[PDB]
């Protein structure tokens, strides 16, 4: 027929974004699940990278589109907030905007889909959370199979019985049975070669992976101990601008050392002044940490010195130990100072790590620091690995109660409902509900054929069994077909499946209402 | 051929038609921002790492430069309507684009004089003008309905921003924060303070003036019948009248001997300080060990690092003067209030103050995800308390959702009635671009424009004249019963500023440069 | 030298080429001509966009190297100068005298007998212009002020300025009278000056008959405004080009002290120096002080003191404005100060304009001035920068009004009378002068044409009409509808131009147009 003459096209704007945009998610798609496929990335410096890893995938695809790069800032704010899934908000956000390109062609104007959508969102929601099942805080044996569970996919799983229970008690550690939002931040994992996997501990204060002092005279050890952080150097004066001494003998060596001890003596003094009794320096490569004839004076006066103190750790030493940093000596003083009954050097396998305990200080905050042990650097990094994911599904529970079936089992049991129930809709409700349900089924589907099976076959009979049975079944790659998931104990957080339904609407609303792209300059 | 040095030139067919085209270039950047359901532009710098996406018209027009020198001039004009007035800035923009861009059409088809269009457009500015004067009711009376008034205003008003989400939330925030003036419109006695943690709903009205820095490093937590004295001053090793001695010695003890002197001369301009008789300090500048121990022991409260927008407010609260000079314990204005308590908001120290002097003053807390949230809802704010102050002056309405622009191009259609020749064009031509804002509003909310603004405007015509749009439920619908309202201060602006931002390139029909530099 | 690299014209395809170059010159500026001329945007070398139907600023912003060109820019620069009114109009008719004169070379008129015919027609123009001439100060005084006003107000209807244009209107009124004596009646501009700030509204404006600072004072607690003290000798005022104090320099010092005994004196020398330059103010007898400089703690205390308010960081011209205005002098150093040397006004205080904080030091004589600053407001740079000129203009007219009294009717209308009066004489010729005189005429009808033009108006049955009128019922000056008034005839409209300037106007681009014509080579080189 004869219709809009469409000369000005914003739509071919919104055509290249979608574009964009599902190709992106198209890509992480075939690397969904335990069975899924791996990606091969040539890196700008020529090094070939292999994971399957959406996060770590989409970070090194390099992507230019200014909108089809908002696809990886979903895998951000998943990774942020749950910590889990984020292969999953990608993935569904593909197949959703897929759904929105049907309804532009179908004649539905892009403000209407992104509106309707988020309503789609909001019932796709309340759906999720109805069917899960519940959890408590009070109940350490169901937060160690919580753990346990997501624990099973890893490179050693035969120490899961060991990472579980010790995610569970250093979340527990700082939130009890009433707590909403658990930031992880607070649970330090510190690495340190030697030991075993199993040979673990949670310190209360501060665990450090620098040693303390060596050299003679040193105390190596103070019990009640007030604690400060030193981002300064302290080292004899080594001014940047041009500067000559000149020494012709001995006579002259004596008295510049003296002037250069002396200046380190005047410090050593102002820090003994201050009481404090150990000192946790921040790495830098500017200056010495702490000068050697620095060392003597302050081993003199029975102070620790940890030297080469990673950034990280110096924030970490903030919120635990209630202690202040001095910018300099100049204003160092008792104020700056925390507390601990104890700080020790532990030798144990060669691990020489300094930790500090019984903080008792007002200024201290429910901080917990756990002891990562391990002979190779795989063991170290594959069980700090470990615990962040337990421990994020950990705050999941605590965020969200309940754990739903994985296998796709809860996009089959939304979609299936949202199919019904949007047949009671009126308008363009109906029509674009429809094509929400049907873009939740991309996980599902991807599922199955990662993992071999018939892609029609697996979704039929997770169609008929969801309307027959219950969120429970779901596709199990371990049993290779459609089984009781639950059962098979295949649990993912009610946060994770909540989450990748609220940023699926938000980035397709997003990519939806851009309309030009514009420079400025 | 004159000129050279590869300087720009365009003649009348040139320059005429790229003063219309840079406006319509001007208007295609906004035209999409217009409504709660406006569409948003990608933005990026050359380094490509800055991309942001935004709906906010004034920022897209200051963000994106063009080339074309008439549309600088529109561009430059509305810049002026957003600073001055705060609103409207979309609408001024999309008028004039379309005032100008129908005066296009009147040149090179109906044969109209570009001096023609002026004048039939001061004429038909004239009908608009006069229109939202008569369709303009006040509730001045039954202070219920005004207050309610501002609350509609306000929903407007926080309309296409991030605050729309609360807005039940915060057009209730914003009008009390107005209401509470009973007194002066300065927006300057209104604070906004974004926190991080919580959500926009969050957010609370705190009448009691909340500072973003707490005093003293071992002071008490209260200060009773607090007595502020303000200062701008250098008071860190101050050598008072012994300039030009130096310290040089062969030995540290003889050093910290000699800074002792420096120590005996701040504490005598410490001491000049105190015998203003005062319970708190306020320095512009950082106040070093040495003067803050000094005025510790004096009993002085110190607080530093008062910036410049800190000490503008403290003077609107307390009623202090910013003293830059101490030398003599008069000449000065000293504030006051009752209480000053370390407060914590959300894990956040503020100080609270209570009892300050002739208080209209309030503070609006923001709770937010992340800064860019944030810096949307605290500019939101600005807007929308903009025009609800504005309002308590000039308390007449008019009906929006296109209401007020169908009865402004009814009286416009009416002027043509009566109306010489060569200008009936002109005339007309402004009552079609009066009425490009509702069909825009329409088109940005998914519907069907042609129905709804057809059908709109026989409701205006035949009578009805309450009725508009309804961009929720893409329908027609009586914008009292809504509430939809718009202050008719801000529509006497934007009607006034279009008809003038027109005018100034329809006079221009050529484009001269000089040499580059 | 180098001989190549350069253009030539010559002969009888340069005087095409020159008068069509001419006639590119006069096709942009045409299109300003009339109080509805269209504006111009004026983009500077660095891209700065400002918007004027000035056809003096946009000749100047023009920047070519046509040097046929140039000779119209020269012309309009002449005018600017000597009258301030025809800065478009020389160059508009000098181009239409060329068109007609391409016509004349190519129909066999030698271009010498083009140039002599036109002076000579140029001769009758103006001698019947004298026989529409009439006086403006003749008569009762009250209408020469009357006509001096109205006569501003029309010449502000061409600009922005028009919205408010009534108090601009007697500001040159003021303006002029206020630097000139009734005897004399010459008129200085020097002596009237233009100042403006951005804010407010251009219906703020004022004419302040003294000098305003936009500087501040040296200390914010010294008062703000000295009073003529009860019947004491006004205001005594210190204008010098050195701070009260012992100067100190801004790069290096090189004082050597030598002892200690020294180092104790140095310190000392300071502290009493700066007491030593203030007191010597009071012994001058001053009430304030204006410096170029500023101030230093020590100097701002003891002028609070001793209450002598004083003004920091004023600058030069700002520093003569005050000498001038109050009769004094400005003294290098501080030993020659006393009553011979110390300014006198009546009052000096700082005015605030509403939420401007710029707060000006303005300072009165309040009695008759010798000079007077326009002080103009807006609500933006280009709105203060058109109103501020607008009033240049108008203090040209009222200048010329006043130095010479005698006026003719413009809107086009003083055009036609010289057009139809050399017309009928061209008749009378008989011989080969008969075309110069004929294109002469033609060349004026341009005028009211372009007035037409620009208006929106028919040229042809505009010009019809004006001439019909000065031949059916009587020569008296006919006008043209340019203003959207109900009818012409400017005799109730009061839109009137000096004879001076009309006078200028047709004689100045007559002298042009020959200046062009008889240029037969012309050898362009480069540019080093």
């Amino acid at each position: 027929n004869a219709t809009f003459k469409n000369k000005e096209k914003p739509q071919e704007v919104r055509k290249a974004n979608i574009i964009a945009a599902r190709s992106v998610a198209d890509a992480i798609r075939t690397s969904l699940g335990p069975k899924g496929m791996d990606k091969m990335i040539k890196t700008s410096r020529g090094e070939i990278i292999i994971s399957n890893d959406g996060h770590t995938i989409l970070k090194q695809m390099a992507i230019l589109h200014p909108v089809a790069r908002m696809l990886v800032e979903v895998s951000a704010a998943q990774d942020s907030e749950a910590g889990d899934g984020t292969t999953s908000v990608v993935i569904l956000t593909g197949a959703l905007l897929g759904a929105a390109e049907r309804l532009l062609n179908k004649g539905i104007h892009p403000t209407i889909i992104a509106d309707s959508f988020q309503s789609a969102a909001k019932r796709s929601v309340d759906i999720l959370l109805e069917m899960c099942h519940k959890v408590s805080l009070s109940d350490r044996e169901q937060l160690v199979r919580a753990a346990s569970t997501s624990l099973s996919s890893k490179i050693v799983s035969q120490y899961s019985s060991f990472l579980a229970p010790l995610a569970v008690d250093s979340v527990l550690k700082i939130s009890d049975e009433n707590s909403k939002n658990v930031d992880l931040n607070d649970i330090r994992l510190v690495k340190k070669v030697g030991g075993t996997i199993d040979d673990t501990e949670m310190i209360d204060g501060v665990v450090l992976t620098q040693t303390a002092i060596k050299s003679a005279g040193g105390p190596t050890r103070k019990e009640k101990a007030k604690i400060g952080l030193i981002q300064f150097q302290i080292s004899p004066p080594k001014p940047d601008t041009e500067n000559n001494i000149i020494v012709n003998d001995y006579r002259q060596m004596d008295k510049i050392l003296k002037e250069e001890r002396a200046y380190l003596l005047n410090i050593c003094k102002k820090i003994k002044k201050a009481k404090c009794n150990v000192l946790l320096i921040q790495k830098s490569i500017l200056r010495d940490a702490v000068n050697d004839l620095a060392l003597h004076f302050l081993s003199k006066l029975n102070i620790m010195v940890v030297k080469d103190i990673e950034r990280e750790e110096i924030e970490f030493l903030s919120k635990g130990l209630g202690c202040k940093p001095i910018a300099d000596i100049e204003l160092f003083t008792e104020d700056r100072l925390g507390s601990a009954d104890l700080v020790e050097e532990i030798d144990s396998d060669g691990s020489k790590i300094v930790r500090v305990t019984g903080i008792r200080n007002n200024n201290a905050r429910p901080t917990v620091s756990v002891v990562i042990r391990g002979a190779n650097n795989m063991i170290i990094d594959e069980t700090e690995r470990s615990l962040h994911d337990a421990l994020c599904v950990i705050r999941c529970l605590v965020k969200e109660r309940g754990l739903i079936a994985g296998g796709g089992a809860p996009e089959i049991e939304i979609s299936r409902r949202l199919s019904k129930e949007a047949r009671s809709m009126e308008g363009v409700q109906a029509f674009i509900w429809q094509e929400f349900a049907s873009a939740l089924e991309v996980i599902p589907t991807t599922l199955a054929e990662n993992a071999g099976l018939n892609s029609i076959k697996v979704v039929t009979e997770l169609r008929s069994k969801h309307e027959n049975g219950e969120l429970n079944d779901g596709i199990s790659v371990r049993r290779s077909g459609t089984t009781n998931t639950y059962e098979e104990h295949i649990l993912q957080p009610v946060l994770v499946s909540t989450s990748a339904i609220t940023l699926a609407s938000e980035c397709v609303k997003s990519i939806l209402r851009i309309d030009d792209i514009a420079f400025s300059r | 051929q004159i000129f050279g040095d590869q300087v720009t030139e365009e003649r009348a067919e040139n320059a005429r038609l790229s003063a219309f085209v840079g406006a319509i270039a001007v208007g295609d950047l906004v035209k999409s921002t217009l409504g709660p359901k406006g569409m948003d532009k990608l933005l990026q710098s050359a380094s490509s790492n800055t991309c942001m996406v935004t709906n906010d018209g004034a920022t897209i027009l200051k963000s994106i430069p063009l080339d074309n020198p008439a549309a600088k001039v529109l561009v430059n004009i509305s810049k002026v309507q957003d600073d001055e007035v705060g609103d409207g800035t979309t609408s001024v923009t999309v008028l004039s684009a379309e005032l100008l861009r129908e005066a296009e059409k009147l040149i090179d088809q109906s044969k109209i004089h570009p001096q023609t269009i002026i004048e039939g457009y001061r004429l038909a500015s004239a009908a608009a003008l006069d229109a939202l004067t008569k369709a303009a009711v006040d509730n001045s009376h039954d202070k219920t309905m005004f207050r309610e008034d501002l609350i509609h205003i306000a929903k407007t008003t926080l309309s296409s921003k991030i605050l729309s989400q609360d807005k039940d939330h915060f057009a209730e925030l914003a009008t009390n924060a107005i209401l509470r003036l009973k007194g002066s419109t300065n927006l300057e006695h209104i604070q906004i303070i974004k926190i991080l943690g919580g959500k926009l709903s969050d957010s609370f009205l705190d009448e009691g003036f909340i500072l973003a820095k707490k005093f003293g490093n071992n002071q008490p937590k209260r200060i009773e019948n607090a007595k502020i004295l303000i200062a701008n001053t250098t008071l860190d090793t101050d050598k008072v009248k012994i300039f030009g001695t130096k310290f040089k010695v062969d030995s540290t003890a003889k050093l910290a001997q000699l800074e002792k002197a420096e120590r005996e001369k701040m504490k005598n301009k410490i001491a000049k300080i105190s015998k203003f008789g005062i319970n708190t300090f306020i320095n512009r500048q950082l106040i070093y060990d040495y003067p803050e121990q000094l005025f510790t022991d004096l009993g002085i409260n110190s607080i530093e690092h008062a910036d410049f927008e800190g000490v503008e407010r403290l003077a609107l609260v307390t009623g202090g003067e910013v003293v830059s000079t101490f030398d003599e314990p008069s000449k000065c204005k000293l504030g006051e209030c009752d209480v000053i308590e370390e407060i914590m908001l959300g894990e956040q120290p503020f100080l609270k103050f209570s009892g300050c002097k002739a208080g209209e003053a309030c503070t609006i807390v923001l709770r937010g995800a992340t800064d860019q949230t944030l810096d949307e809802a605290e500019r939101s704010l600005h807007d929308a308390l903009s025009v609800l102050s504005q309002t308590t002056k000039e308390t007449r309405t008019v009906l929006g959702g296109g209401c007020a622009e169908m009865v402004m191009s009814k009286a416009v259609d009416t002027e043509a009635q009566n109306i010489d020749g060569k200008k009936s064009l002109a005339v007309e031509a402004f009552a079609r671009a009066l009425r490009q804002l509702p069909t825009i509003l329409a088109d940005n909310a998914g519907f069907d424009s042609s129905e709804l603004v057809s059908k709109l405007r026989s409701s205006i015509y035949n009578g009805i004249s309450t009725s508009g749009l309804d961009l929720n439920n893409g329908t027609i619908a009586d914008m009292r019963q809504l509430g939809i309202v718009e202050s008719y201060k801000l529509k006497r602006a934007v009607v006034s500023s279009a008809s003038e931002a027109a005018e100034v390139l329809l006079r221009v029909d050529n484009i001269i440069r000089a040499r580059p530099r | 030298k180098d001989q190549g690299n350069k253009k030539r014209q010559h002969g009888l395809e340069a005087k095409k080429s020159h008068i069509l170059a001419a006639r590119s010159v006069a096709s942009i500026i045409k299109t300003s001509l009339g109080p509805r001329g269209l504006d111009k945007i004026l983009i500077s070398p660095d891209g700065e966009i400002t918007i004027t139907n000035d056809g003096a600023t946009i000749l100047s912003q023009m920047e070519l190297d046509n040097e046929i060109a140039k000779l119209l820019v020269q012309l309009s620069k002449s005018q600017d100068d000597e009258i301030g009114d025809g800065t478009t109009g020389v160059v508009v008719l000098a181009s239409a005298l060329l068109d007609q004169a391409l016509e004349l070379i190519q129909k066999g008129i030698h271009p010498i007998k083009i140039a002599n015919g036109f002076d000579e027609a140029a001769k009758l123009a103006i001698s019947k212009l004298e026989e529409t001439c009439d006086d403006i100060s003749a008569s009762n005084d009250e209408l020469f002020r009357d006509f001096l006003l109205r006569a501003a107000k029309t010449s502000l209807g061409s600009k922005i300025v028009s919205k408010d244009h009534d108090r601009f209107a007697e500001m040159a009124v003021e303006a002029v009278i206020n630097v000139m004596d009734k005897d004399r009646k010459d008129v200085d501009f020097d002596l009237i000056k233009m100042q403006g700030r951005v804010g407010g509204s251009i219906s703020d404006s004022k004419l302040i008959n003294g000098v305003i600072l936009d500087k501040d004072f040296s200390h914010p607690q010294m008062p703000k405004c000295v009073l003529p003290k009860e019947g004491s000798d006004g205001v005594k005022l210190a204008i010098l080009t050195c701070p009260f104090e012992p100067p100190k320099p801004k790069t290096k010092h090189k004082l050597d002290i030598s002892s200690v005994e020294e180092y104790q004196k140095l310190q000392t020398y300071e502290q009493d120096k700066f007491k030593e330059m203030i007191d010597d103010v009071k012994k001058a007898g001053a009430d304030v002080v204006i410096c170029q400089w500023g101030f230093d703690d020590e100097a701002n205390h003891l002028l609070l003191q001793n209450d002598l308010p004083a003004v920091r960081w004023v600058g030069g011209q700002e520093l003569e404005h005050i000498a001038i205005s109050t009769n004094g002098r400005i003294v290098p150093r501080f030993q020659d100060l006393s009553k011979d040397k110390l300014g006198t006004c009546s009052r000096i205080y700082e005015q605030e304009f509403g939420t401007t904080k710029d707060r000006m030091l303005i300072i009165e004589q309040s009695k008759e001035t010798k000079t007077v600053t326009c002080f103009v407001r807006g609500s933006n740079k280009m709105i203060v920068d058109e109103a501020e000129r607008a009033l240049h203009d108008s203090l040209c007219v009222v200048r010329n009004l006043v130095k010479d009294s005698r006026v003719v009717y413009g809107g086009g209308a003083a055009e036609v009378t010289m057009s139809l009066a050399v017309s009928e004489e061209a008749d009378k010729q008989r011989g080969i002068d008969q075309y110069a005189f004929r294109g002469f005429a033609q060349a004026l009808d341009t005028i009211p044409m372009t007035l037409a033009e620009n208006s929106g108006l028919d040229p042809i049955g505009t010009l019809s009409t004006l001439k019909s009128k000065q031949l059916k019922e009587k020569i008296s000056n006919i006008g043209v509808d340019c203003l959207g008034y109900g009818s012409n005839d400017m005799k109730e409209l009061f839109v009137v131009d000096p004879f001076i300037g009309k006078k200028q106007q047709i004689l100045l681009a007559t002298q042009l147009c020959r200046m062009i014509l008889k240029i037969d080579n012309v050898i362009i080189s480069g540019k080093d």
